[PDB]
């Protein structure tokens, strides 16, 4: 019964330590035994993941920022809900939440790569689709006896060609 | 996870001569421990 | 710079004799702190230890090997 | 993070721990001088830095004629003369932020507004 006494003592401590005092100490130990008996419903002290969820909820309570989690957990937000929530990112607090969304947006942008854009004109005509959406580009390849190559590519379909 | 500064605290446990051992062990854990993925693969990007 | 220097040493009456300098020598202290030995120094230099002990000199001094000149005297 | 030296003999101090009183005592490996440590910080690797775009300033940067000249003012002395020049650090990802140094207020100021 080591875990089912230790977590109960943990909730004894983290509810007595609140500015929200326990004169309804019997209500609060009812809350604690409800919390622990839904907490075991994932594991029943038979799975190694038992301590992880406990650490999540425990350090969320003892976080401060925020302390208002104590008030909302004593005035509602029932404990069998908060095994199945797994809302650790979602709670305690919201400024950190919007920080996380900004971070995720930044990462999702920065994982995108190179997108060289291939300026087009209507001067030539494609070979596959015969459209004047030529992704043209110019550069020199051969020896000194000639000017540039007149490289060609169609952007409407992907058709690369060359002019003489 | 939710703390403002993510921290790791570790110690050597055994039932003088600390600094260079701990520095080498630090260097080892930085250089060797894989996290996920498959090694010999590097940065990856998405084209549309 | 041993050539360009010249000496203004006051005498008891206030006289200033010009002594043209010849050479300048620099002195440092040595073996004030129980210096070590070249052979065991080579064994510490070699890769017998990935890092030598920080207080290895203190351990050698506690052993008493190669003590100070003042201590030997 | 600095490397203190023994004041009796200018030598690199090393950290070594008290056996029972549980305090870092910087004992000289040359002489017997010892000193307690202000902080438990010893070593620091710092695998990421972003530093070096600013310094290298002499008191007469503007004495060289090769630097360009502008008309933005120093926001302490309001004199319209100035000397501007880019970062002194050169990596492949250093910024096009600019550094503005004046002669009147003799002060360094930038053009970033984030
Ligand atoms: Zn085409
Ligand atoms: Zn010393
Ligand atoms: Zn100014």
């Amino acid at each position: 019964h080591k875990l089912r006494d230790q977590v109960l003592k943990a909730l004894y401590d983290v509810l007595a330590k609140e500015s929200e005092h326990p004169p309804q100490s019997i209500l609060h130990t009812a809350k604690a035994i409800e919390s622990e008996m839904n907490k075991v419903n994932n594991c029943d002290t038979n799975e190694a993941a038992y301590k992880a969820r406990y650490r999540i909820i425990y350090s969320n309570v003892i976080s401060k920022n925020n302390p208002d989690l104590k008030h909302k957990i004593a005035n509602g937000d029932i404990t069998p809900e908060f095994l199945a929530t797994c809302d650790a990112k979602d709670l305690a607090p919201a400024p950190l939440k919007q920080k996380i969304e900004e971070i995720a947006k930044q990462n999702l942008y920065n994982a995108q790569g190179a997108t060289i854009e291939r300026s087009v004109t209507d001067r030539f005509t494609c070979g596959k689709c015969k459209e004047k959406k030529v992704s043209y580009y110019q550069l020199q390849t051969r020896s000194a006896d000639e000017p540039l190559t007149t490289f060609c590519t169609c952007e409407a379909c992907g058709n690369r060609w060359k002019f003489s | 996870d939710n703390d403002e500064k993510l921290i790791i605290r570790c110690r050597v446990v055994r039932p003088a001569e600390e600094d260079h051992m701990l520095k080498k062990i630090e260097n080892t854990m930085l250089e060797n421990i894989t996290l996920r993925g498959v090694e010999n693969i590097e940065r990856v990007v998405m084209m549309k | 710079n041993s050539d360009s220097y010249v000496l203004l040493s006051v005498e008891d009456d206030g006289s200033f004799t010009m002594i043209p300098a010849d050479k300048v020598y620099k002195f440092t202290a040595r073996n004030k702190y129980a210096t070590l030995t070249i052979d065991e120094a080579e064994k510490r230099m070699d890769k017998k230890s990935g890092e030598v002990p920080r207080w290895l000199m203190k351990h050698l001094d506690n052993i008493g090997t190669t003590t100070t000149r003042y201590d030997r005297t | 993070t600095t490397f203190r030296f023994c004041r009796d003999c200018n030598n690199m101090l090393y950290p070594r721990e008290d056996k029972e009183n549980n305090r870092l005592l910087f004992e000289c490996r040359t002489c017997s001088y010892v000193e307690e440590a202000g902080s438990p910080l010893v070593y620091r690797h710092e695998l990421i830095t972003n530093i070096g775009e600013t310094a290298g300033v002499v008191q007469d940067i503007g004495s060289d004629p090769t630097l360009p000249r502008s008309d933005r003012e120093c926001p302490k002395c309001h004199s319209r003369e100035n000397v501007f020049f880019q970062s002194q650090q050169r990596r492949k990802d250093t910024s096009m932020v600019l550094f503005f140094v004046c002669l009147s207020c003799s002060h360094i100021f930038t053009s970033d507004q984030k």
